[PDB]
RNA sequence: CAUCGGUUUGGAGCGGCAGGAUAAUGGCGGAGGAAUGUGGCACGGCUUCUGCUGUGUGUUAUAGCCUCUGACGAUACUGCCA
RNA sequence: ACCGAACGUGAAGUUAAAGUGCCGGAAUGCACGCUCAUCAGACACCACAAAAGGUGUUAGUUCAUCUAAAUGAACUAGCCCUGAAAAUGGAUGGCGCUCA
RNA sequence: CGAUGAUUUUUGCCCUGCACAUUUUAGAUGGAUACGAAUAAGACUUUUUAGUCGCUGGACCAUAGCAGGCUGGCAACGGUGCGCUUAGCGGAAAGGCUUUGUGCGCUUGCCGGCGGAUAGCAAUGUCAACAUGCGCGGGGAUAAAUCCUUUGCAUACGACUUAG
């Protein structure tokens, strides 16, 4: 038989399953979309919650009750040192989706990125990224190939980027590291920002 | 009952041109080229001489053959647009509040906006099709004249205009503001 | 001008000439309906047959009164020499070629490929000269 | 030279069979190139070696071999039944077998 | 192929009061002898009251095409019986023999009136003998001077399977 | 008819379940099969009609836990995958094995661009059906039901053709000069002597 | 592998004989007829009569067709062959 | 429980009813038509459909008007469309099929 | 499904030239032989007029030699295998398509000389790619994860975020 009396679904059947998140660090699904006449620039930004304030302002809206009038608004703080460009990805287009063709990385990794590869870092050796160093030393002839290989083929050019974290108060020391798409300009010119 | 042959004589005047391949007809005359495609019909064409053509279909059925007569015409209609061109006529119709209508080029693209529609708020803008032209008679009032080579163009984008100013939730047997067409003819009479 | 290209089919049409079962040749005498033909040759039987099962050549015996009788169309076909005008093209030579190569012996092809090694070695030479 | 086959290529396609029931006794054989029945009568009796490989040397060698004989068509397309000292596996439903030119009437 | 054309005799048995019975005569489209003679009994029960039991079959006779490879048109008269009711209706037909214009006339009552063999009467065949005679246009159309049409969109049969050039419909 | 290593079809004009039949039949004895350009597939009636059916198909699905239903894949390929399935023994050891003989895409891509492909005449659209009848392209029919890649195979394929027809120029121009050289050496000793075997 | 005996499925099988309207046709010979009327001829709108073309007339002409029929000769179909 | 056929253990041949695009042994076989459906249709028992409509298309019947280039009326019955609304997602057995 | 970092001072690991040997195989046994598009259309020629072509791949390429041996000559300056080397192109899953020069062969384009037997009148009468292992040669590189303690951005327990 049918309900006796009607009532709206509890919960959103849109957020399910409603588990543990694969991973800490949130991920960012869709990035805006490319407009070739707009400057290079970066479409995303990591920073640390550090809390919550009040703030008072006068609203600006004609025809509301508070037009010209002091509001009282919660507000976040988002402590948001700079972060450290450290590489760059190019996607090319499949019909599978974007894959990526190649990762090239910076000449030196400071010690809080380069402990974001290590599960015991106080037991290691610290090789992550020693041999690649090489492949500028010579001539960075190798390096300049890859870059190359990015600006014929990809399609999608983002950036890997490292936060601070020793410039917060936080007691963790390793960085996080993630891609931000580069948005603006010709391929070739988002691999010359990078 | 699959007719053996069914015929019809395209006439071309002394001043066009029709070539045809492979079902594209492009038809050249004075006033300009126009272009159709036919590949969606299965029909066969001949030359008679350099003022008729002969368009065929061979072993139709009723509905077959029904497409032979559209084809004759569609293609006539080509020639009279580039001979003659193709003009329509629409009058601006209203009881009180009158029809603000201008020819506006946004973004480079021209448009007809019509204001004040029954006393309308909304503003009304629709596109004008490429190798139409619109424009505002200075020898009638209240009319707006709309011509081009193409009368499938012309006609439809007409429609467009007369379509944009429907009257909702009246009686529009009492309501009959808009905009219609009132002549359907040629640039050259 | 005008120039429109139109269709260059095969007619069926009295005189019409027909290959039939791959093999033998016969003219249209008259048309029955939409599907259905009779036909006559000097080397098969007058019979009324399906044009599906026929097979229209380009080529036409000329000014063939509809319905004519077997000896009428021997006469207009001897006198026109369809065998000599169907012998002469290609299609009837690739037919004959076939055959010719369907009674091969085992010796024979093995004459066959070794002609055409002597072929390869001067058309290569002409290859490079070229 | 590079080619010394002297069989015709085949392969097996199936029991004979009717919806539900299969019949092992039998195998349905397509011989390459034979589209009628009136081709695949030339095959009448010619004897049929599936040859496959086997983990095990005997007499020093792992290729084994199933005999068996073309013994009348199947049907209207050139396939052909056939009769084998051991029945085919099953699971060489899609294999190839070996159409030998003897006994040869040719 | 599917029929042949007879001629069924037959007489009432002779008794005393009739020591000669009048002879009676059949044109039957059949497959074969025993239809024949099954047919003329069934229109002769129908027609006369007469039985098989008190008839016999005189004589039964393939009657050949006159013409066979001559073109002809011919007009048919029919009684059929549809699901709701009984009709007459003519139709015509093209072909070089009688028997070719029934088998003919039995398939197109079949598509096009679903009428079973067995619904069906064939009145009369008659070869039209001028063109004045032809009524129906669908095969008036095939009687007009130096009759001429293509076939287009050739469809060619393959023996393979698989095909390495592309189709073509030319012809 | 022959036993070939591997059959690649152009699948660009095919009807969907005449073609699924034949490769079904191929691939269950034991032949290798490869079907390409499964965007230019076609399916007999009006686009709308197939696409109502495709709403049909996709209105079936288990009520007590959606992620155990039937799988409505939206790419072309796999549109011609499900076809052939349904015409499978699929759930016998067997029919796997069938199954693993064939292999579907979108467009052409390596290692198939440089290798011959076949049609199936029992199953081209314009030799099936009739002249006046109208038809789907599964291409179209995939990008309106969620399939996301319609311009980047397009515009793939353009490349594809550019580069294969600068292929085919190029072996036409040597076809051209090989033929001359053939031409050279006619009415020869060895040319008349083949010409006498029908060669 | 060969040959035999029993059962059985085939071949583009080959050949002899019989029947029928002692096939009907066709081919050949003779008489009669007409039209979806060939040649000829006349009237034309278009082709520098460069299949021009259409319409009329009438009956083999610079094509043919249909009906009836005379004497030969086959074939199809059906059946038989110890 | 219908159709076919009734059963010792086997070999070979041939069938019944039912079938021969794939699932599935056997033809994308030969042939004449009809049908296009924004709820087509698809095999007895059997897994239903009516009264009633259609200027969709096809073939027929009977009248009538026309050079003093064909058309007008009434009707018949085929396939197709409307009439045709139920509850988990789903069943011509499935795939799929449109000169099938 | 992809990109990328680091991959054990153990005699463990990577790459690479061989040689011998073992397992495996949904099933080698000359060659998977590359335009695109239309189909009431294509192509070529002269020209946009006409002619011709297809009407199946029963095609094309390859194909002779102890499963292909050993030796001689003629004509050609070609064809072809492997091997170093050169230049370009290919990112859809490129992993392939070409190309320069150069050393060792082969050539059935033509003509010779020598060998095959007895596996007995057939018996797959054994000739493949892929993988792995073991022996030599050549080079090359020299880590981490978990437990444990810790944290509380986490938590029923596992798991997770941290630090050592
Ligand atoms: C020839 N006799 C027909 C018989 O075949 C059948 O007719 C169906 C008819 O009922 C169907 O039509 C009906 O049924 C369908 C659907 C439910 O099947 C509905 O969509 C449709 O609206 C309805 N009118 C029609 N589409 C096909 C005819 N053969 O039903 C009985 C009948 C009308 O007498």
């Amino acid at each position: 038989s049918h309900r006796k009396y009607e009532a709206p679904r509890h919960g959103s059947l849109g957020f399910l399953p409603r588990k543990r998140a694969a991973k800490q660090r949130g991920r960012v699904k869709s990035f805006p979309k490319d407009v070739k006449s707009k400057p290079v620039a970066l479409t995303a930004f990591l920073g640390y919650k550090a809390g919550m304030t009040t703030i008072v302002r006068d609203l600006d809206r004609p025809g509301s009750k508070m037009h010209k009038r002091e509001v009282v608004e919660a507000a976040t703080v988002v402590d948001t040192p700079p972060m450290v460009v450290v590489g760059v990805v190019g996607y090319v287009e499949t019909p599978r989706g974007l894959r990526s063709l190649t990762t090239v990385w910076a000449e030196h990794l400071s010690e809080e990125v380069r402990r974001r590869f290590y599960k015991n870092w106080y037991k290691s050796k610290k090789k992550a990224f020693t041999k690649y160093s090489g492949k500028y030393a010579t001539d960075a002839k190798q390096v300049e190939t890859e870059l190359a290989r990015i600006k014929k083929y990809a399609s999608v050019v983002r950036v890997l980027a490292h936060t601070q974290i020793k410039k917060t108060p936080l007691s963790q020391k390793k960085a996080h590291l993630a891609e931000i798409q580069i948005n603006g300009g010709s391929v070739s010119d988002k691999v010359d920002w990078a | 009952m699959k007719y053996i042959q069914t015929d019809q004589i395209l006439d071309i005047p002394e001043g066009v041109t029709v070539d045809i391949k492979a079902r594209v007809v492009k038809v050249t005359g004075p006033r300009g080229e126009l272009t159709k495609d036919l590949k969606h019909i299965d029909v066969t064409f001949n030359k008679i001489n350099n003022r008729a053509i002969k368009i065929t279909v061979h072993n139709g059925d009723r509905k077959h053959v029904a497409a032979l007569r559209t084809v004759k015409s569609l293609i006539a209609n080509l020639i009279t647009g580039v001979t003659k061109g193709y003009k329509y006529k629409m009058r601006f119709v209203y009881a009180h509040f009158p029809i603000n209508v201008n020819i506006i080029k946004k973004d480079g693209q021209d448009y007809v906006e019509i204001r004040n529609f029954l006393g309308e708020k909304r503003v009304r803008e629709v596109k004008i099709h490429e190798g139409v032209t619109m424009e505002i008679s200075s020898t009638q009032k209240d009319e707006l004249i709309v011509s081009g080579n193409s009368l499938e163009a012309v006609s439809q984008n007409a429609a467009d205009i007369q379509q944009i100013c429907r009257v909702r939730n009246k009686d529009i047997r009492k309501f009959l503001d808009g905009i219609y067409v009132s002549e359907r003819g040629t640039i050259v009479e | 001008s005008s120039t429109v290209k139109a269709a260059n089919w095969r007619f069926v049409e009295v005189g019409r000439v027909v290959l039939v079962d791959n093999k033998e040749l016969a003219t249209i005498v008259e048309i029955i309906d939409q599907k259905r033909v009779l036909i006559d040759g000097p080397k098969i039987q007058r019979q009324a047959i399906a044009l599906a099962k026929i097979v229209l050549t380009p080529i036409v015996l000329p000014n063939l009164p509809r319905g004519s009788r077997t000896a009428t169309v021997t006469k207009k076909w001897a006198a026109a020499d369809i065998d000599a005008k169907w012998a002469a093209s290609g299609w009837a030579k690739k037919l004959a070629n076939k055959e010719r190569r369907s009674q091969l012996s085992d010796f024979e092809r093995f004459q066959v490929m070794v002609l055409k090694k002597q072929r390869r070695f001067a058309t290569k030479k002409a290859l490079v000269k070229a | 030279a590079e080619s010394h086959r002297l069989y015709v290529k085949g392969k097996h396609i199936s029991y004979q069979r009717s919806k539900s029931v299969t019949n092992p006794n039998v195998s349905l054989i397509q011989i390459e190139g034979v589209a009628s029945p009136k081709d695949a009568k030339f095959y009448l009796g010619k004897r049929i070696a599936y040859v496959y490989r086997a983990p095990k040397e005997i007499r020093g060698s792992k290729i084994r071999v199933i005999w068996g004989k073309v013994t009348r068509t199947h049907g209207n397309n050139g396939l052909v039944r056939a009769n084998f000292k051991k029945n085919l596996p099953p699971k060489t439903f899609g294999a190839s077998v070996r159409i030998m030119l003897y006994p040869s009437n040719i | 192929s599917r029929l042949n054309e007879y001629q069924v005799i037959g007489r009432n048995l002779p008794t005393e009061s009739v020591p000669e019975p009048k002879l009676f005569r059949m044109r039957i489209f059949a497959p074969n002898t025993v239809v024949a003679k099954s047919r003329y009994w069934y229109f002769l029960q129908k027609l006369h009251k007469v039985k098989k039991a008190s008839g016999e079959i005189v004589s039964v006779n393939i009657i050949s095409e006159a013409k066979p490879t001559k073109v002809k048109t011919f007009g048919i008269w029919l009684r059929y019986e549809s699901r709701s009711g009984i009709h007459n209706m003519y139709k015509e037909y093209r072909d070089v023999t009688r028997v070719g214009a029934v088998e003919t006339m039995y398939q197109d009552l079949a598509a096009r009136h679903r009428a079973r063999f067995r619904s069906i009467h064939i009145l009369k065949v008659v070869e039209l003998e001028k063109t004045d005679d032809v009524k129906r246009q669908y095969v008036k159309q095939f009687l007009t001077k130096d009759l001429k049409f293509p076939l287009p969109h050739r469809v060619q049969k393959s023996k393979k399977l698989f095909q390495a050039t592309a189709p073509t419909t030319f012809y | 008819s022959s036993f070939e290593k591997v059959v690649v079809i152009d699948g660009k004009g095919h009807l969907l379940g005449r073609l699924a039949s034949i490769v079904s039949k191929q691939i269950l004895n034991g032949q290798k099969v490869v079907v390409v350009r499964c965007e230019e597939l076609n399916i007999s009636g009006e686009f709308f009609r197939n696409k109502l059916k495709y709403h049909d198909y996709l209105r079936k699905a288990t009520r007590y836990n959606k992620k155990k239903g039937p799988f409505h894949f939206r790419a072309p390929s796999r549109i011609l995958y499900k076809a052939i399935r349904g015409m499978i023994p699929h759930k016998t050891a067997r029919g796997k094995a069938a199954l693993e003989r064939l292999k579907v895409f979108e467009g052409v891509p390596p290692p198939y661009d440089k290798k011959k492909r076949v049609v199936v005449p029992q199953a081209l659209r314009v030799l099936r059906l009739k002249p006046g009848r109208k038809y789907t392209t599964v291409g179209k029919l995939s990008s309106a039901v969620g399939w996301k890649y319609e311009s980047v195979v397009e515009k793939l394929e353009e490349k594809r053709k550019v580069q294969s027809a600068e292929y085919y120029a190029k072996k036409k121009a040597l076809t051209k000069k090989l033929n001359a050289a053939k031409a050279s050496t006619a009415e020869s000793e060895a040319a008349q002597k083949l010409a006498a075997f029908g060669y």
